């Protein structure tokens, strides 16, 4: 479905961000996708995210399997669903108005399958 | 009856930077 919507936005499939948060099942990789602050090692690169959307503003951004992370990476994500504003290591704001935000998770897959029958939708 | 004249010599130098690093 996500690659859905990037074909019918950009007539591509990977004409989008994807980033798996299965990959950041630490902490600490708050700083691989909004930087590193001054001084540290990776200061001149920017985060990947903040980058990847510094560039083509609109566009989706993917976060999927989201019960692999941490739970206080959604910080960061409080922020950006706050204002569409993110803040990148060297300290300029970064415009998500233009910018979808999905995240998929199989949090209650077992309750799924086992009551998507004779149950509503609503419920 | 010519006057060597003193030239203005424009120089040059550099800088480094250097990097902490976390160590978790």
């Amino acid at each position: 479905l996500c690659k859905a919507l990037a074909n019918f936005m950009f007539d591509s499939d990977e004409a989008m961000v994807r980033i798996d948060m299965s990959e950041f099942m630490e902490k600490h990789s708050v700083s691989r996708l909004v930087g590193a602050p001054p001084g540290y090692v990776g200061y001149e690169e920017g985060g990947y995210l903040t980058e990847a959307v510094r560039r083509r503003p609109y566009s989706v951004i993917l976060l999927d399997a989201v019960e692999k992370a941490h739970p206080d990476v959604f910080n960061i994500l409080l922020q950006v669903l706050d204002d569409g504003r993110l803040t990148d290591g060297q300290g300029r704001t970064v415009d998500f108005r233009n910018t979808v935000v999905i995240m998929t998770s199989n949090l209650g897959s077992d309750l799924i399958q086992e009551r998507f029958g004779e149950l509503d939708y609503a419920h | 009856a010519a006057a060597a004249a003193a030239a203005a010599a424009a120089a040059a130098a550099a800088a480094a930077a250097a990097a902490a690093a976390a160590a978790a």
